């Protein structure tokens, strides 16, 4: 009786593979990109990375690479999910929509089965014949590629090696062959087979089994040319084939494990080679020419090529560019040259990607003082680690802002034709036009020639000819730039005004109530053209050089007022081409079409905050695509900007916009203002390239953020962070960090770089003296880093051998003082568990940390939180609740140590919290006047716990080693000794991202109950709130229905990737909402919609209604 | 240490 949603806030950021090949077409060099569950798909180009497709997999993607089956233009794509789902992909472009096709799909899992270290291998031979997969220990299962085998029917080959560390198909090779380096005792070998499939046999391979380093572990199967074998070891590197033999073992690569490798040269000449220290290094194949035999290979070589972010995975492109995939930090484009710059760095960046790395931990703060979220992680590792500020919407810099009431329209003016800045941006007042006199610091209330503060201005543009036009209500006015005279008027042959403004810089292209005229102001005059009527009374009106056009504009955007449409003419012309009915009974407010970068829409803005989209075309005259989304609750007003390279739209309601775009699909994000009415791009004397912005009764001008839904921070650290809280009375955060040291020639430690500890402003070390009774360290250090400026203004070092795990930020008891505290722990590489450790009570009144108190404990602090003025925190298997005397002391409380390794507390405000590892979760209260402990309910299952949260009093949500969520409850049924004592896991749910932090908070912020926020080791952010009974069977209900509609990239089972799934069982899920599948409503065709509505009331554009509202949650 | 195998754990490793 569960009832939850979860939600992706930001996508997954760390990159887990990374293919280059042809599979969009043949002529064309693509890159796939994988991040977990998404697949992207870029085009090579001489500038960088062509975006063209992004979708989703109903699984974590774990084997990905491109072949080419006999007879096929183009590549195909082999992908295999972690919970064993195969399909062969393809990509098809018909049309100017793209689609990703199932060639043919299974799943490939068996019943006998232990998942071997090392994971899943996927490799496929390079005659096509077959798929090799090593799932299991002990197996080897082959897919083969004949043409029929669309279900991707295997059989698998029992492996007398139960222990391999990496395989690859041998090139060059008569039968099938596979080439793998394993384990037993007497060390690690090499061992070939032949694969025969008609006989599903293992054949004795080409060449004798020889042994090889203990620690190697990369097998590369060189192509043709060569065809053998190369073994990446620790200190060793090796080149095996028939009876060759070759090793060099360069000392440069000792130092640190290489993990990742891509070839070069096709004929296997030059390797990349990614090591854990982020060094790139060249492999080098010296090739020798006999005349006749066969080329072979001379010598082995290594360049140290310079440093990148840590690779995860790396792939060669056209032309020196490599891309980086990175999971511990950000990814990357680099390029390669020929000679060294200073420093001898063959490398150099080109751009750098956004990954908000492994997220170690994070809370929400509210920096900015208003009650918008912010969120900061603690992200990456080692010379990657980081902080991340993380801001949902667009910002604006506010300088002098006028209160200037009633104001009602504004375009982009100056005073001269020179200055290509401005000084008065004449607007309009209600029902009147004003002046702004303004130097760009004071302004002035000294009214103009002709621009009679009595009338009122629609069109306002850079017109040449030396006059600063002003097509008004009574009829376009004229007022030349340096005479300032009034030269030239308008003035309807009846009694009648101009109603409907449009224009660019040489026009006046109106309406008259229902007329449509056209008047030009060539050498400050007016001239007539082409002249029409509309059946109904005209609303409004978009022109603009189109094409290739300046003066006159070529196609014709109109809206309509009785009828309520959008229609598609000419200008001059006005032809009828395409009549689009809006239906309803709001008129059309404003329209657009627009030049996105390549590509052409048109946008309506009703007045009811609605806006419509359709697929236009700036040079035949023809509307396709529909769509509905809803802004404001007041008519909302639009107008294009370019801040880079690029045009958006600024849409002006209650609720401002801007108009966005990935590939070339569309993007809503919102602005972090109040209201805005009016608004203008700018570039002028007092206040720069800019955006002047019209509001409810005030007005403003500054410059703009970014573009995401997200904003982005990033505080570089150069070493782990770990933990991180927040001290508003200090405001600072306090942060847990790691640095690496090795072995000195003294025996001591040092650093192979700068880390935010050694470079901190202030600093510090533990002068406490309790525990005093090629070599590489941690050293731990307590971060205090301001918050707005983010730099490190101190920094504090623990022991030699003290890990710190723990950190928290408050008051205890009686003192009014807030203390940062920390939980620490002596590890030793030999011992097993932590036999000792301390929780340290920490003091910045200001300017230094004052170590307060100094608490011995028996094991790993693995964490505490702050309880009812007490400290709660666990030690190895053990929960204790301290005190905090007026004679500033820890003395201990009561202990619960009832649980195998405790690693994971949260508090229930009041008395009650959760904690337990390995076993899974656990209740418990603290009883006041027996000032005790009590073990209120116990979950029984399996789970490893990686995090914990208390949704509510009865609620406990929790995530586990195996990609999955839970909710437990306590059950609410007689017999208070048992049913009272067991809690049921009344939530399943498979999220397949690792969680590491929950916290409550909200990035939304100015239907559902409760935000719980949560961070992953890829970098996905997700949320959980809670539902009704109703809703949540709405949207059950509704999740069924869609999972019929939405076509799956190679045909997955939506219910199968949502299932509950361990080694022990296999459920589907309960009580959970993928808010992710939810929302994608919004994207399926108006038939596709239907398709399910079917069946108080039931309707497509109500249930719209409500996914809006949902999708407003983050 | 168990701390060391943990934390890698955080890190999404073995």
């Amino acid at each position: 009786m569960s009832y939850n949603y979860v939600v992706t806030a930001q996508k997954p950021t760390a990159v887990n593979g990374c293919v280059t090949g042809h599979f969009t077409s043949a002529e064309d060099l693509n890159l796939l990109i994988a991040k977990n569950t998404r697949l992207e798909i870029y085009v090579v180009t001489a500038e960088g990375l062509r975006p063209v497709k992004e979708v989703g997999m109903y699984g974590k993607i774990a084997v990905m690479e491109l072949f080419r089956p006999k007879g096929e233009s183009k590549d195909l794509l082999f992908i295999l999910t972690a919970k064993y789902n195969a399909c062969i992909l393809e990509y098809k472009q018909s049309g100017e929509s793209i689609d990703i096709i199932t060639r043919a799909h299974g799943n490939v899992q068996d019943r006998i089965g232990r998942p071997s270290e090392t994971g899943i291998i996927g490799i496929i031979d390079p005659e096509c014949r077959m798929i090799g997969l090593r799932l299991y220990d002990g197996l080897f299962k082959v897919i083969p590629l004949d043409r029929d085998n669309k279900e991707l029917k295997a059989f698998n080959i029992r492996l007398e090696e139960l222990h391999v560390i990496d395989v690859k198909f041998l090139y060059g090779c008569q039968a099938p062959t596979i080439c793998f380096v394993y384990q037993d005792p007497q060390g690690r070998h090499v061992k070939t087979y032949e694969v025969s499939l008609r006989e599903k046999e293992f054949n004795k391979g080409p060449w004798k089994q020889e042994n090889v380093e203990a620690e190697a572990s990369m097998v590369i199967a060189v192509p043709e040319p060569f065809g053998g074998a190369i073994i990446i070891g620790q200190e060793s590197i090796t080149y095996h084939n028939g009876d060759k033999y070759l090793a060099i073992a360069p000392p440069i690569i000792k130092q640190s494990t290489i993990v990742c490798h891509n070839r070069v040269d096709p004929n296997g000449s030059r390797y990349l080679l990614g090591d854990m220290e982020g060094r790139l290094f060249m492999l080098l194949l010296e090739k020798e020419e006999q005349m006749d035999g066969t080329v072979t290979l001379k010598d082995l070589r290594v360049e140290l090529l310079g440093e990148t972010s840590i690779a995860e995975c790396l792939t060669y492109l056209d032309n020196g560019v490599v891309f980086v995939g990175s999971r511990l930090g950000d990814s990357q484009l680099v390029k390669l040259n020929v000679d060294s710059n200073e420093q001898g760095s063959y490398v150099v960046a080109m751009e750098t990607f956004t990954n908000l790395g492994p997220i170690v931990d994070m809370c929400v703060v509210d920096l900015e003082r208003q009650g918008q979220g912010q969120l900061v992680t603690c992200s990456g590792a080692f010379k990657e680690g980081s902080l991340r500020i993380i801001r949902n919407g667009i910002g604006i810099h506010e300088h002098a802002s006028i209160d200037l009431p009633g104001i009602k329209g504004l375009w982009p003016l100056r005073s001269d034709p020179n200055r290509e800045t401005y000084d008065t941006l004449v607007l309009s007042f209600v029902g009147q036009t004003r002046v702004l006199m303004l130097n760009g610091e004071e302004v002035e209330e000294t009214e103009l020639m002709g621009f009679v503060d009595d009338q009122q201005t629609f069109f306002c543009g850079n017109v040449a000819h030396q006059q600063l036009i002003q097509i008004t209500s009574a009829s376009v006015r004229l007022v030349s730039q340096e005479p300032k005279a009034l030269v030239s008027e308008w003035k309807e042959p009846q009694a009648k005004n101009i109603s409907v403004a449009s224009c660019n810089s040489s026009q006046v292209v109106v309406a008259v109530g229902r007329a449509l005229y056209y008047l030009q102001i060539h050498p400050q005059e007016l001239r007539q053209i082409s002249h029409t009527e509309m059946e109904h009374e005209v609303a409004c009106l978009d022109i603009t050089p189109l094409g290739d056009s300046n003066g006159l504009s070529p196609l014709c955007a109109i809206g309509l007022w009785t009828d309520i449409s959008a229609r598609i003419l000419k200008l001059p012309s006005f032809e009828l081409l395409h009549k689009e009915m809006l239906g309803g009974e709001i008129i059309p407010r404003s329209i657009l079409m627009t030049t996105f970068e390549s590509s052409h829409y048109l946008l309506c803005a009703l007045g009811d905050g609605a806006l419509f989209y359709f697929g236009l075309n700036i040079e035949t005259g023809l509307l396709s695509d529909r769509k509905k989304v809803t802004l404001g609750t007041q008519p909302t007003v639009l107008r294009t900007f370019r801040s880079l390279s690029t045009t958006n739209v600024f849409a002006c309601s209650d609720r401002p916009t801007v108009i966005y775009s990935s590939n070339h699909k569309l993007v809503f994000s919102n602005v972090n203002l109040k209201e805005v009415n009016y608004m203008c791009p700018l570039n002028s004397d007092g206040y720069p390239d800019s955006l002047a912005l019209a509001n409810n009764s005030t007005l403003t001008i500054g410059t703009i953020d970014e573009i995401q839904k997200l904003h982005i921070r990033t505080v570089p650290l150069y070493e782990s962070p770990r933990k991180i809280c927040y001290q508003e009375v200090s405001q600072c955060f306090g942060v847990l960090s790691s640095r690496i040291e090795v072995q000195d020639t003294s025996g001591g430690t040092t650093a192979l770089r700068p880390s935010a500890s050694t470079q901190a402003l202030s600093s510090s070390v533990s002068s406490s003296k309790l525990f005093s009774s090629g070599e590489e360290v941690e050293v731990h250090n307590l971060l205090i880093i301001d918050q707005h400026t983010f730099e490190v203004l101190h920094a504090h070092q623990f022991l030699q051998n003290e890990y710190a795990l723990s950190l928290v930020s408050c008051k205890l008891g009686k003192d009014p003082n807030t203390y940062f505290i920390v939980g620490t722990a002596m590890v030793y590489p030999e011992e097993a568990e932590p036999k000792q450790g301390r929780i340290v009570v920490f003091q910045y009144s200001d300017g230094k940390l004052q170590t307060v108190a100094e608490k011995e404990v028996k094991g790993a602090v693995y964490s505490m939180v702050e309880f009812n003025g007490k400290l709660l925190a666990s030690i190895n298997s053990t929960v204790r609740l301290y005190e905090w005397t007026t004679e500033k002391d820890v003395r201990t409380e009561c202990n619960h140590y009832n649980n195998i390794m405790a690693l994971y507390l949260k508090t229930k405000g009041d008395f009650i919290l959760v904690g337990d590892l390995m076993r899974s979760v656990l209740l418990l209260a603290y009883k006041p006047m027996e000032g005790n402990f009590e073990e209120i309910a116990r979950d029984f299952n399996p789970n490893w716990m990686s995090a914990v949260e208390i949704l509510d009093d009865d609620n406990f949500l929790g995530a586990e080693n195996a990609f999955n969520l839970f909710v437990c409850q306590k059950d609410s049924a007689a017999t208070t000794d048992e049913e009272r004592q067991h809690l049921q896991e009344v939530g399943l749910f498979h999220l397949g991202e690792f969680v590491n932090v929950f916290c409550h908070g909200s990035l939304v912020m100015q239907p559902t109950q409760g935000s719980v926020l949560f961070g992953t080791v890829n970098g996905m952010i997700g949320l959980v709130t809670s539902l009704s009974e109703s809703w949540y069977n709405l949207l059950l209900d509704m999740q069924n229905r869609l999972n019929k509609v939405i076509k799956s990239v190679g045909k997955i089972e939506h219910s199968f990737w949502r299932s509950f799934h361990t080694e022990r069982k296999t459920e589907p899920a309960t009580g959970f909402i993928d808010g992710d599948l939810i929302e994608s409503f919004l994207d399926i065709s108006r038939p596709k919609m239907q398709e399910v509505v079917a069946n108080r009331e039931a309707t497509a554009d109500d249930l719209i209604k409500v996914v809006e509202e949902l999708t407003r949650i983050h | 240490s168990i701390v060391r195998t943990l934390h890698q754990h955080k890190l999404g490793r073995a």
